[PDB]
């Protein structure tokens, strides 16, 4: 796990 | 007369439709997962957006659906850009997880009401 998004 | 706070009650577990109206502005919120078909989850509120407005979903909540289109086994970008393509009307199906997205944040846990604590 690592990724991060913003929506 | 003696308080009753909302800290202590249970944080429902079971899946909840939320309707977000934000025309073409962002969600307002964060999402983290898809990578091992984990699923997505919410890690992060922004204040004041469409999210937050809708007072209807936490950090926490894994994303079960967009507008019917199932994310349980999403990848992270996918998903990502299905809630941003998902229209001005967006109509998630959420599902509060806290001890699966405990994992993803440092130093965190769940309480016996089911609050994700961060020490």
């Amino acid at each position: 796990n690592y990724k991060q998004t913003s929506v | 007369g003696s308080p009753e706070f909302l800290g202590e009650e249970d944080i429902p577990r079971e899946p909840r439709r939320i309707v977000i109206h934000r025309g073409s502005t962002g969600l307002g919120f964060n999402i983290v997962g898809g990578e091992d078909g984990e699923g997505i989850f919410i890690s992060f509120i922004l204040a004041g957006g469409p999210a937050d407005l809708s007072g209807e979903l936490r950090k926490g909540d894994q994303i079960l659906s967009v507008n019917g289109v199932d994310l349980r086994n999403a990848s992270h970008e996918q998903a990502a850009i299905a809630l941003k393509n998902a229209g001005q009307t967006v109509t998630i199906i959420a599902q509060y997880k806290p001890e699966e997205y405990s994992r993803f944040e440092a130093n965190s846990r769940v309480d016996s009401s089911g609050r994700i604590v961060t020490d």
